[PDB]
């Protein structure tokens, strides 16, 4: 059984991340807190698979994903600050005059 | 030699840092019956299980 | 059982990185379940991948977000709204996703059920590949750097984008 | 399929995964490679083996 | 082997314990300032330096030339980039 | 580090050395390699020369564009001379020069 | 040793070039004596140089980018589809690039770390079109998004700019993380990772009763993220305010490259792998949900940017249907289609760069365009009629194998979608001719004249536009060809 | 295991004590070098002033000041506490005297070393008070600068042994002491060190008198006292990581019998006093930075340094192939 129990635990954590974007419709935050948190869970599949397989590839791959979560996670960071300094407010309402 | 007050509390953190060293040495040595070894990689933990069968079937 | 322990808190720590009113709360509890997951990384025999989890997502990506989430001083005014009205739709969508994508494994990795009898003494030893054992950490290093070493570079590329982004977004020279 | 192992010698399913890989390098129908790529699959999963062993765990408690 | 993971679970437990007691034992008698955003964006390029150090430090002795030149060049970018958040200022604290 | 440069497609001509060294590739260098050469490290000083003129910079500017153009230069000489050696371009002239020495 | 890299001679002088790049514009810009100089067209005309030094060594080095095919073969694979996808991304950005000075130096928009994030870009979708294994594709496809982010928010002070790089970088990471996760179910499902040894595996059993869910869900994830990327309804809404909110050079460069590069991807992912009749089923779905929401949408629209994004939303749904039919002609057809939308989309933006250099925003900012310039109110006529698909203009060929891959695979609905869906996209492309030709408003726009750069570029693609059914014959052999060494 | 909580008492409780005399060695020296006495009434020769002080403390009344993260507020304290107790698992005090053996150590010792910051941020932002914040910030900033180049100076000794576990890295030490060709690294070690435990001339959250409040400021009684505490034990660990790293841990200074009599443990012992003889010095001794001249001296001088060391190390060793 233990491949199903780290199965599920990346799995319960890619669904919180899901949950999270649909429970955060005021707080886009959150909402990169839960792209994170999907990101980690794909991670989290990759060394399973490695340890199961018995192949390196999942953790090479893991590494590299690492550094692009680094990457992803420092520019979301800084369209934050930019928007915030734009508008003073992180609240949705005041991103959403692109429509139509 | 006044400065030798000062002395003191250095030489008894020294004292305490060979008592940590020590007693968890001691400690160790007194349950395991020999003391730890180090480097215990794959090899040796398949001897000590092997070894539990060849002693005590024997 | 060890792995119920870790999997709830694993799964209550990111339930409150999700639902708690306060964004500092939320990188807080997240950092718990990075613990929770270098833990089960433990489990796993990959301690280089254990530690690296906490340098990486715990010393420097949550640090990132927490310095950018306290000097924003959020009020819960701006970000507040009650998720009474979506248990429907995440009922569905969580549903859908539980029916289908914990129990994926299930049909190509079919469980063995445990026995009542000790299957223990049907493991097979070889110790010629216990001559000469590998760290998870030189495992890694031996392929990285020849083998596959344009995706490290690649990666390099990655980084020196996100240094270049982050000045030119935000800098203001003083 | 890459045959680095986790513990710095080859694979466990790397010989199987070479097999079918030279049976499909020449046989025109992958039908002919069925059993190697179903023994591949086996190394991996282990499928077939834990359900074996399931049908004999089944029958225990049947007859208990 | 993971074996010796052990012990410091135990010690964390008791630590924890120990932090307890010495806390709980008295109760019985709207300025964003961008450079430490920068500072963290320099700190986790640099962190992930170091990640990648680990594994060809060990891994020296068997990668030989091709390995030091591969690090070299990775070092080399990210060097650049160093090079470039030099000139613009943003090392600076004044 | 396992190596092979066998390529997918085959070359066309005859190989006069399959692998050859970098200081026999640079000695292969033709006349034509040379205009090749010079002729975009002097497009590249050009373009540096003149793109640099608003900014005031036409001087360094001048300079990098060289640089860029001495670079891409060598890369293309060396791409014709050692494909030639291997006998992916036509390459009468290291024939020659090979049945003879 | 050194030979060996010949296969990545293009790939290296790139990147160095690049770095040269960065260092001359932080060293001078920085500088006092130099009292500060903008760099962002000095650095411009240098990238667009060394764009085109890369094509050449790329397109004449043909086969030596196939030497030493074994060493490389775990990180990439280079044959004659590369070869020629390549070529046309090095030939969009060079267009690119060189529409951008009058932007350059009349908005003063200064950055030269522009073009580097532009180049390094580039450099990563070069890398995607070679992608022979999914962590490599992963990896180029990541470099090409974090370059996209950062450039969509280079107006930092702007609302619209700091909008689209925020909807952008949320929407892009959650399409990336479920992408990542369909690769990690088919890796723990087959054992790989390379394109090669997944063909091997999934050939010959597609669903065969026994069908590996994980398998079946890592290409349905992987789909999804393909499908964001190609802004295919419905995983499309980024698009429409990402390309408004974005800088236009930003929105002109996003309308063709990556395209270009995801299709190079999609091709050797899918066509060249099996899963099968589920997926071209899922690329069918998403083009007839394209075709009718970008043909409403775009009638919808009163503003020359959000028109032209749910106009090229409506196209990818018709390259798709060539995609789902899964036959060489339908291979070739979508080819034919990716170059003839993109050299129509570099004549749209060349007209609409220049126009904006008098701030145009509307459909009805064009009024009076016949008599303030004439010719090119019929430039951009021509370039409407085109998207149009009136014959005999290059935009027809899209038509013609819409239903012409309708007829023959029986499908009688999308036949019918065509229809509908090409008579309202003509209405709304000849609304445009309308308002510079038919209308008298009583304000008129008197708008600057674009500069060299832009005339030129405009010159050549209208001719192509016009004169391309003339003499077809190079681009229907070239993507037979490619089509071809998709599987030989 | 039953005898492991033995074993991991036997290292917590002396660590403690060490930690309380510590604090009277420092006081001792810094008076002795200002030409006074320092604590010698209570307990001959002050010997009982820290047992005193910790009862001064525990009988000490807490504030908990009526903020809104009332958790958070006393959980920042046990966090950094606990942070500086763990590290400890790891450090081998002589050959098989220590108490994990793991093959990551260095790894880990890094990982802790992240670790360490949270619970600054912590108590700057639970606190309530814009001048707690403020420091903690700076403070957590200084931390994080300088760890890079701690990172980076353990890459070098990485690649001089070929191995993460510490007792390897002493034994790869006896041939020659690691700070003898590398003694520059180490003096780049040990001031990285005095920056990453915020001691003089770094010693920000002491700077009241220079209108810089520090992140404890609001802090009373235990809570207090753990922040001190766990302070002072990372700096007896950081001058057992110099012993470890550079002066070759337990071993004899040279290897002849006369040496090899006394244990290995007194070795180690006395190179750690040394080190913090040296903390308390130059603590003594100088003047302290201003917080954009330390941040200045850690981006523009020792992370430059420690790469350049690295790159240096790395090619030496690989040219003339002397790799582990
Ligand atoms: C202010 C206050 C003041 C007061 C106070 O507090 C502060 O002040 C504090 C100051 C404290 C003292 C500080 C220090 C010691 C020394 C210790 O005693 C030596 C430690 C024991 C083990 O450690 C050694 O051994 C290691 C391994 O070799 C050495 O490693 C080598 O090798 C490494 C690898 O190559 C290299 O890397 C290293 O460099 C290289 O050195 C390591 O260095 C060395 O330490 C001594 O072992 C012996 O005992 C064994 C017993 O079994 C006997 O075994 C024999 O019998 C077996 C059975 O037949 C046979 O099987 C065996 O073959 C056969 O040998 C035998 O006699 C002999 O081995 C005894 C405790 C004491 C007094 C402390 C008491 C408490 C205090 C007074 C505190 C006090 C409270
Ligand atoms: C620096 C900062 C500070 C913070 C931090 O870092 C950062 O600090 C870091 C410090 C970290 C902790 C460090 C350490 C641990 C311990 C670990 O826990 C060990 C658990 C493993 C080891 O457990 C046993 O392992 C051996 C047995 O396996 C024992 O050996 C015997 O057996 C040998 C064979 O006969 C003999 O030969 C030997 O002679 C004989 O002795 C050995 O004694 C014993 O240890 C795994 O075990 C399980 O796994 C089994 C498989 O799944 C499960 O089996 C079950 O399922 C099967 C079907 O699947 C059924 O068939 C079975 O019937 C059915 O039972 C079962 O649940 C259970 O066994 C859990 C993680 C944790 C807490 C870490 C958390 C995270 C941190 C706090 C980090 C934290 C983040
Ligand atoms: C001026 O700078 C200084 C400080 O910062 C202001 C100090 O905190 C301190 C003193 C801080 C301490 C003495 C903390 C010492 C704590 C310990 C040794 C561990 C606990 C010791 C105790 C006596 C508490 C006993 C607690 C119990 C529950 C009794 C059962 C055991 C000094 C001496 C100082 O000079
Ligand atoms: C049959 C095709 C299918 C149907 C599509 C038709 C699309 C067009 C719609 C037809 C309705 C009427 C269209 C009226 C357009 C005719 C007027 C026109 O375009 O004249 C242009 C002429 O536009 C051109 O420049 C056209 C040039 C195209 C060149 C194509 C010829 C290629 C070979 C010729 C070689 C050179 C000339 C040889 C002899 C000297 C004048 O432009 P202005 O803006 O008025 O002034 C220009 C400025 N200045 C005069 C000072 C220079
Ligand atoms: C902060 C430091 C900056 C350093 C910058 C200078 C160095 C940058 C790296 C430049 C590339 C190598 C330059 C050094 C020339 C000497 C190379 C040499 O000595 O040849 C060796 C071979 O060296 C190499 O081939 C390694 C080249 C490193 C790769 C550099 C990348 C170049 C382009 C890669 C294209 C991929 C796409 C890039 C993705 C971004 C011979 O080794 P061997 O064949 O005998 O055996 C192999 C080995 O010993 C056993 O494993
Ligand atoms: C094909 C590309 C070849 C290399 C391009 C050079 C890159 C920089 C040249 C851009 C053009 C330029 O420099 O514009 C300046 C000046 O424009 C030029 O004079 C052209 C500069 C050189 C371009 C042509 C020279 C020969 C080029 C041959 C190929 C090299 C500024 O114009 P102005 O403000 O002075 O306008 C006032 C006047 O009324 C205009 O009508
Ligand atoms: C954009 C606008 C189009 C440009 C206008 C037309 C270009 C005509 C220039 C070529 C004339 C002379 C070519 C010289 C020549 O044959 O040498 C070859 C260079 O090919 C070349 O120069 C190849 C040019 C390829 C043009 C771009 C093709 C795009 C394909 C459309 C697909 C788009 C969808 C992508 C997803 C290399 O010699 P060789 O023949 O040995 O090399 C291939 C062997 N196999
Ligand atoms: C008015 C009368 C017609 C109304 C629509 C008829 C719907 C049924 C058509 C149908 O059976 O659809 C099948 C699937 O086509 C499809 O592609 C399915 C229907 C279209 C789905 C995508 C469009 C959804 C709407 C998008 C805009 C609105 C957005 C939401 C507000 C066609 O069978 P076949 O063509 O596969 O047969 C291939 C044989 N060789
Ligand atoms: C196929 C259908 C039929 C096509 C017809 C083919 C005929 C060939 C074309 C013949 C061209 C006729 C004119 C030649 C003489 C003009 C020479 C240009 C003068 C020059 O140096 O221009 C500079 C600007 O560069 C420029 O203006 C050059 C850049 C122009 C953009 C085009 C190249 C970009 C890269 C490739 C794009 C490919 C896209 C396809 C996907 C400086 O101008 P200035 O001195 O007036 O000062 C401008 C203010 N700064
Ligand atoms: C990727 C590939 C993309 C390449 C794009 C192809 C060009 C696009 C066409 C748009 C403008 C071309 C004008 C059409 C030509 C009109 C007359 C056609 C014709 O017979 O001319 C021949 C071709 O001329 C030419 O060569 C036409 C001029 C080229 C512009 C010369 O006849 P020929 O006997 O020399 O050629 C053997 C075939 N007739
Ligand atoms: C390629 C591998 C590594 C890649 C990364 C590193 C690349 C190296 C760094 C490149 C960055 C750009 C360097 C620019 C240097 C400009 C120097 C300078 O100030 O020049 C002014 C300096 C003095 O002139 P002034 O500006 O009139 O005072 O030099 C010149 O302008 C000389 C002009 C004549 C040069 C013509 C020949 C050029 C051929 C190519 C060399």
């Amino acid at each position: 059984m233990d491949l199903i129990k780290y199965f599920t635990f990346s799995m319960i954590i890619f669904i919180l991340g899901i949950w999270g974007i649909l429970l955060n419709r005021r707080n886009i935050l959150i909402m990169l807190m839960s792209i994170e948190l999907m990101l980690l869970a794909v991670n989290l599949n990759f060394l399973v698979f490695s340890v199961s397989l018995d192949d390196m590839m999942g953790q090479v791959f893991a590494l590299l994903v690492l550094t692009v979560a680094a990457a992803e996670s420092a520019i979301g960071l800084a369209i934050f600050v930019i928007t915030f300094r734009v508008r003073g407010t992180i609240a949705v309402e005041f991103i959403n005059s692109i429509q139509g | 030699l006044v400065w030798l007050e000062a002395m003191l509390p250095l030489g008894i953190i020294g004292g305490m840092l060979c008592i940590m060293g020590n007693s968890q040495y001691y400690i160790h040595k007194a349950y395991h019956g020999r003391p730890k070894h180090i480097g215990h990689d794959e090899w040796d933990v398949a001897m000590e299980r092997r070894d539990k069968k060849v002693v005590e079937k024997a | 059982m060890i792995l119920s322990v870790l999997s709830s808190l694993a799964l209550v720590s990111g339930l409150m990185v999700v639902r708690a009113k306060n964004p500092v709360h939320s990188v807080l509890f997240f950092i718990l379940v990075f613990c929770d997951t270098s833990g089960l990384l433990l489990l796993l025999g990959l301690d280089f991948f254990a530690m690296i989890f906490l340098v990486v997502y715990i010393g420097a990506i949550a640090v990132l977000f927490l310095f950018v989430v306290m000097m924003f001083h959020i009020q819960i005014a701006e970000i507040h709204e009650e998720v009474l009205r979506y248990l429907p739709v995440s009922g569905i969508i969580g549903l859908i996703f539980w029916w289908e994508m914990f129990f994926i494994l299930d049909n190509e990795s079919i469980p063995l059920l445990p026995t009542q009898r000790n299957t223990t003494s049907l493991r097979y030893t070889v110790y010629a590949g216990k001559v000469r054992s590998w760290t998870n950490l030189e495992t890694l290093g031996n392929l990285l750097y020849t083998y596959y070493f344009v995706w490290f570079l690649v990666s390099s590329l990655i980084l020196l984008v996100a240094m270049i982004g982050a000045i030119v977004l935000t800098m203001h020279r003083t | 399929a890459s045959g680095w192992g986790i513990t710095g010698n080859k694979g466990r399913c790397y010989d199987f995964w070479m097999d079918f890989s030279e049976c499909m390098s020449h046989c025109r129908e992958p039908k002919d490679c069925t059993l190697l790529r179903e023994d591949y699959l086996e190394c991996l999963h282990h499928s077939k083996e834990f359900q074996r062993r399931n049908r004999i765990y089944k029958e225990e408690q049947r007859k208990l | 082997m993971m074996l010796e993971f052990a012990p410091i679970f135990i010690y964390l437990v008791i630590s924890l314990l120990v932090s307890l007691i010495l806390l709980g034992v008295p109760f019985l008698f709207s300025r964003f300032d961008i450079r430490f955003y920068l500072v963290s964006i320099l700190f986790l390029i640099f962190d992930l330096e170091v990640t990648f150090f680990f594994p060809w430090a060990v891994s020296l002795n068997k990668i030989d030339l091709f390995g030091f030149w591969s690090m070299m060049a990775f070092l080399f970018i990210l060097t650049i980039g160093f090079l470039y958040e030099w000139k613009r200022g943003a090392l600076d604290w004044e | 580090m396992n190596t092979d440069i066998t390529a997918l497609e085959k070359a066309q001509y005859p190989v006069v050395d399959r692998n050859p060294a970098f200081t026999k590739v640079v000695g292969n260098f033709s006349t034509l390699d040379y205009l090749r050469f010079s002729t975009i490290t002097g497009i590249s000083v050009t373009v540096g020369y003149l793109s640099g003129i608003k900014p005031g910079i036409k001087g360094p500017s001048m300079v990098t564009g060289g640089l860029i153009g001495l670079m891409g230069g060598f890369m293309y000489a060396y791409q014709n001379s050692a494909g030639r050696l291997m006998g992916f371009f036509p390459n009468d002239g290291e024939v020659a020069s090979y049945q003879k020495r | 040793m050194f030979n060996l890299f010949l296969a990545v001679f293009p790939e290296i002088f790139i990147i160095n070039a690049t770095f040269i790049l960065l260092i001359h514009g932080v060293v001078f810009s920085t500088s006092k004596k130099y009292d500060y100089p903008p760099l962002a067209s000095n650095v411009g005309w240098l990238g667009l140089l060394s764009v085109l030094i890369t094509l050449l060594l790329l397109a004449a080095g043909a086969p030596l980018l196939t030497i030493a095919h074994l060493f490389w073969n775990n990180l990439f694979r280079r044959d004659n589809f590369t070869y020629f996808c390549q070529i046309f991304l090095l030939l969009s950005t060079a267009g690119t690039i060189s529409m951008c000075f009058d932007f350059f130096d009349q908005e003063r928009f200064d950055a030269f770390e522009f073009i580097v994030l532009i180049l390094l870009s580039t450099c990563g979708m070069l890398f995607m079109i070679s992608a022979y294994d999914l962590i490599a594709m992963y990896l180029a496809i990541e470099l090409q998004s974090l370059c996209f982010y950062v450039i969509a928010a280079s107006k930092r002070k702007s609302e619209f700019s700091t909008e689209a790089g925020l909807k952008y970088l949320i929407l892009g990471a959650f399409s990336s993380g479920i992408l990542l996760f369909g690769c990690s179910m088919i890796y723990g499902s087959t054992g790989a990772t390379h394109f090669d040894q997944l063909a091997k595996i999934l050939t010959g059993y597609e669903i065969t009763g026994a069908r590996s869910s994980g398998i079946f869900m890592g290409i349905l994830f992987i789909a999804v993220g393909f499908l964001f990327k190609i802004t295919a309804v419905p995983f499309h809404m980024w698009a429409p305010d990402i390309y408004e909110g974005s800088p236009t050079p930003v929105t002109a460069f996003l309308s063709i490259a990556p395209k270009i590069s995801i299709f190079a991807n999609i091709l050797r992912v899918f066509i060249y792998g099996s899963y099968g009749a589920t997926l071209q089923q899922i690329f069918f779905f998403c083009s007839i949900a394209s075709m009718i929401l970008g043909a409403l949408a775009a009638m919808a629209q009163t503003k020359v940017k959000r028109l032209l994004a749910y106009s090229s939303i409506g196209h990818v749904g018709y390259i798709c249907i060539g995609f789902s039919c899964g036959t060489i002609e339908g291979i070739q057809s979508l080819l034919i289609g990716i170059f003839i939308y993109a050299l129509m989309t570099m004549d749209a933006f060349a007209i609409v760069l220049a126009l904006r250099q008098t701030r145009v925003k509307y459909i009805a900012d064009l009024g009076a365009l016949a008599k303030t310039n004439p010719i090119l109110a019929i430039t951009f006529s021509i370039t409407m009629f085109s998207y149009a698909g009136i014959p005999p203009l290059a935009g027809f060929c899209s038509k013609f194998y819409l239903f012409f891959a309708a007829l023959g695979c029986g499908a009688y609905f999308l036949a019918l979608v065509g229809v509908v869906t090409s008579v309202i996209g003509c209405f709304y492309y000849i609304r445009l001719v309308k308002r510079m030709f038919f209308d008298t408003p009583r304000t008129w726009i008197l708008y600057e004249p674009m500069d060299r750069n832009k005339s030129l570029l405009l010159a050549m693609t209208s001719f192509f536009i016009t004169l391309f059914l003339l003499y077809p014959s190079p681009l229907f052999s070239v993507t037979h060809q490619m089509a071809l060494s998709l599987y030989l | 295991y039953i005898a492991v909580p033995a074993e991991i008492l036997g290292i917590i409780l002396p660590l403690l004590l060490g930690v309380a005399f510590l604090v009277l060695a420092e006081r001792k020296v810094m008076a002795f070098v200002q030409r006074r006495k320092g604590p010698d009434v209570v307990g001959s020769f002050g010997l009982l002033q820290p047992l005193a002080d910790g009862l001064k403390l525990i009988l000490k009344e807490p504030i908990s000041p009526s903020s809104a993260n009332f958790f958070l507020f006393r959980m920042a304290p046990v966090a950094t506490f606990m942070l500086s107790l763990v590290a400890w698992a790891v450090v081998p005090f002589d050959y098989g005297m220590v108490l994990s053996d793991l093959n990551i150590g260095l790894l880990y010792l890094f990982a802790i070393s992240s670790l360490g910051v949270y619970g600054i941020i912590i108590a700057g932002r639970s606190s309530n008070s814009k001048y707690a914040f403020l420091g903690a910030l700076r403070s957590a900033a200084q931390m994080v600068s300088y760890e890079v180049s701690i990172g980076l100076i353990l890459i070098t000794v990485l690649i001089c042994v070929g191995s993460c576990n510490l007792s390897e890295i002493v034994m790869a030490q006896k041939q020659i002491w690691f700070g003898i060709p590398l003694f520059p690294v180490l003096v780049m070690f040990f001031i990285s060190c005095l920056a990453e435990t915020n001691r003089a001339p770094f010693d920000l959250p002491e700077a009241e008198a220079e209108l810089v409040a520090g992140y404890n400021v609001e802090y009373s009684s235990m809570g207090f006292a753990l922040f001190f505490l766990g302070e002072y034990a990372n700096m007896i660990l950081m001058s057992g990581l110099c012993t470890l790293f550079f002066l070759g841990g337990w071993l004899p200074i040279l290897d002849l019998p006369i040496f090899k009599k006394i244990p290995g443990s007194i070795w180690f012992s006395i190179k750690v006093l040394f080190f913090l003889f040296l903390y308390i010095w130059v603590r003594a001794a100088f003047p302290r930075y201003r917080y954009d001249q330390l941040m200045g001296l850690g981006w523009k001088v020792f992370l430059p340094l420690s790469l350049a060391w690295v790159v240096s190390v790395s090619g030496l060793l690989v040219t003339f192939q002397w790799l582990p």
